């Protein structure tokens, strides 16, 4: 095959110049498994069992036991697959353009398909780490333009049935307010029994300012997390910043149990077989990916708001 | 002026709006079986990247020359400033991209009509549009010169007011 | 690395081309070699 | 390759059955020098040395002599790149329009691919000798709707600063005043410390002819095309000169140098017809296929061509 | 027409066109009858 696709050679030699995405600091080795589907719904099925009465003493002779049921539940989870196209030279075209030092048109914009494709994976990359971080997708800065996604599609911060606090506009400034908030998300956070886990949590950059402040010699954030190894079963409590959040606080789980990620093992971008050719240097390529898989137990992620109006 | 448009001392410093540029990629979505002409143009009299033109015949040669949309022949796209040569996709087909616009507070939505100078404009001025133009985003400044996304397709059957 | 050997075969369309201008290159020199005013 | 590309494998087999250009005829075989490049512009750079003073005589202890300057000059170049499409048969389709005597379908004006290639080839090389001969690129024979090109891509008659005489028309058919004319051009030139150097001339047919008449009371032994080899041998330190006809031009007389170091012309190595990989295809029997020809990259020191145009209005 | 210059993205290209014609020669056969003496 690399005898002939002479594309298909400069994406297997540049595949490795790609950073992983940052995604993979928010979930842990165990919650993330890969599926085999590219587009469409996947049924998975949960089973469980139950104690109908208490045990049965052995002694003499007895026939009648207690017993042990069994229950399921079924969950359906969707999968998009989607698409984009860039422009590139052409490798019979390339000797003609490198340059002393570099290659391509710097008048014409045009670039080598190696480069090019590392470059659209990098864009891609982090679209897909806004998706799965926020549940929207969008290119704008104020988040409008949202392109319009299947049901059963959610993000960490979109995800029904959660634990949601709000922090009023008059009090956007009032760390007490904000903790008071959290603490009662915290207190509604349901973990049963798989309450010893690591804990991570994910705020916005005012939001980290906030939280070096002084505590009213200790810090918001020494408070946060001693409040958090309070439920956690003093577990290790991380902390993370992202530029993709607003006035936005995501506590939950890192337990395998209660959250678990599923993406299509197509998920991050791939070359497709087609690449549109003319008579002239120019040609045209495609990048697939996929976006779906995330799956989380009922009131096991507290989401707090803080309102700028 | 031009597009590329210089030595930095310093480069320049998420994702999102990332896109505008002056010489960004004009198609916002592109397509194969997309028709694409060129055409030479005036290096003296008006530059026609972004904007719409028309086929001017010349003793010489047939030119581009930026246009209203009375007699609109298409929507130059890209220019190649080393041979002068624009290349330009017939208004038979259909266009969505950034265009080069004259009015900095333009919304999303509106109906657009192309003028004199090529260039994008709000339909409520008075001359009777025949073109199909919609505002797809807001009008944005790079500071300076105005930007906006129209999507462009066919003509009108009757001329609006 | 030229049409004009029989034993030179091509292995894709840059040699191809390549071995087009040299094909070229060398009929012209073969004309002014052959050439008398 | 060619197990797989058939349209590669007739170009190859017929190939050899164009025919060289006619512009070979108009330079030495030094003069042509093969650049690599396809679209852009090259840049040439010539060193030259001057004296300072007069040289300093050596005798018993000296330590200041006489030193030698350097000068250069830049000159750049440009070249197009133009491309040509035409339809043709499919291979596997030539069967059906195999005839007795040809193939290919007349009623239709469809032939095989090796046909149709060098049709188009042959056409493509005289419109590059038509562009070399004349630097201009047009279809039409009013020379008119001309295609726009970059700057610095001349050709031998609209060459810039060079010597240009023009014939009136009343004198139109005085053969001794276009040689006046002619030896007032050849008195204008300026080769320099290159003058011993073979000459070229080109004329148009029509002058050709006029040149063969006895010199004139007319004059035996002796023609128009001798009187003006022996002027321009007393230029060229009687070096060479070389007559040459034309039919591209047209009323006109071109004059100039056989010497690299003077006018030189350094064409791409794409400059001849090339075909292009990307073949057009569908369901039916017609393909497209592209050629393609680099244009520019002649290069002439001034006032080192005479060009002599004789009116005719 | 005009070539066409090769610079970014073109899929209008000027073409080349053929043409055959057919060349036609005619032959006609012709007849006299001349009086002579049987085997003045």
């Amino acid at each position: 095959l690399f005898d002939e696709n002479y594309y298909a050679k400069a994406v297997a030699n540049i595949i490795g110049e790609v950073k992983d995405p940052i995604m993979y600091k928010w979930f842990s080795p165990d919650q993330i498994e890969d599926v085999d589907l590219q587009m469409g719904y996947q049924k998975t099925v949960k089973w469980d069992a139950f104690l109908n009465a208490n045990p049965t003493t052995i002694a003499n002779e007895v026939n009648t036991i207690s017993t042990i049921g069994f229950s399921s539940e079924v969950v359906r989870l969707n999968y998009l697959k989607l698409q984009y196209k860039f422009r590139h030279l052409k490798q019979t075209s390339e000797k003609f353009y490198t340059s002393d030092s570099y290659i391509g048109d710097i008048n014409n914009n045009l670039l080598p398909f190696a480069q090019a494709y590392k470059l659209a994976s990098s864009e891609i990359i982090k679209l897909i780490n806004h998706f799965v971080l926020t549940g929207t997708v969008s290119i704008q800065k104020d988040g409008k333009n949202q392109k319009r996604l299947l049901p059963n599609m959610y993000g960490l911060l979109n995800m029904p049935e959660q634990i949601k606090e709000e922090v009023a506009s008059g009090d956007k400034d009032k760390m007490d307010k904000i903790f008071e908030k959290i603490e009662a998300g915290l207190s509604k956070l349901e973990l049963g029994d798989e309450f010893s886990t690591p804990m991570m949590v994910i705020v916005d950059p005012a939001t980290s300012l906030k939280l070096v402040k002084p505590y009213a010699c200790e810090k918001w954030e020494d408070v946060l997390i001693q409040t958090i190894k309070a439920i956690n079963n003093r577990e290790d409590v991380y902390i993370e910043t992202s530029n993709l959040l607003k006035h936005k606080i995501l506590i939950y789980p890192l337990n395998s149990e209660l959250i678990k990620f599923k993406p299509s093992k197509y998920m991050l971008p791939t070359p497709n077989e087609q690449v549109d050719k003319d008579s002239t240097d120019v040609a045209h390529s495609y990048i697939d990916f996929v976006l779906g898989g995330l799956l989380a137990t009922r009131k096991t992620i507290l989401q707090v708001n803080i309102k700028q109006s | 002026y031009s597009k590329s448009m210089i030595e930095n001392k310093v480069f320049s410093s998420c994702f999102k709006s990332k896109n505008e540029r002056v010489d960004a990629y004009s198609f916002a979505c592109s397509s194969y079986t997309d028709k694409i002409e060129e055409y030479l143009y005036d290096p003296a009299n008006s530059f026609p990247y972004k904007r719409g033109v028309k086929l001017v015949p010349k003793e010489n040669s047939i030119y581009v020359e930026v246009g209203a949309d009375t007699d609109m022949y298409g929507i130059c796209v890209d220019v190649c400033e080393f041979s002068c040569t624009a290349y330009v996709l017939p208004i038979t087909n259909n266009f969505e991209g950034y265009l080069v616009t004259r009015n900095p507070s333009i919304k999303i939505g509106e109906i657009l009509d192309i003028n004199n100078n090529g260039v994008i404009i709000k339909a409520g001025g008075g001359p009777p549009t025949a073109i199909n133009i919609y505002a797809l985003s807001d009008s944005f400044t790079i500071n300076s010169i105005n930007l906006i996304k129209v999507a462009i397709f066919g003509n009108r059957g009757l001329e609006k007011t | 690395a030229s049409l004009l050997d029989s034993n030179f075969v091509p292995i894709n369309f840059t040699e191809f081309v390549q071995a087009i201008s040299n094909t070229y290159k060398q009929r012209r020199i073969q004309f002014y070699e052959n050439l008398k005013r």
